[PDB]
């Protein structure tokens, strides 16, 4: 499996 | 974008440590959003249940 990340800036 | 891939069930894809991407078919999932949480995210050698149903 491959790791995935998600983040938003504001 | 590869980062765009988010847990299909959630869609937050923010859990970098739990988001596992299925290469066979599933796009992005969490170890807990799948089946009994796995010990950790496989090193790239794993598949989700959807690809297993094929066989
Ligand atoms: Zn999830
Ligand atoms: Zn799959």
């Amino acid at each position: 499996a491959r790791t995935k990340q998600t983040a938003r800036k504001s | 974008a590869v980062d765009l891939y988010v847990c299909l069930l959630c869609g937050s894809g923010n859990d970098e440590d739990r988001l596992l991407l299925c290469d066979g078919c599933d796009d992005s999932y969490h170890t807990f959003c799948l089946i009994p949480p796995l010990h950790d995210v496989p090193k790239g050698d794993w598949r989700c249940p959807k690809c297993l149903a094929q066989e």
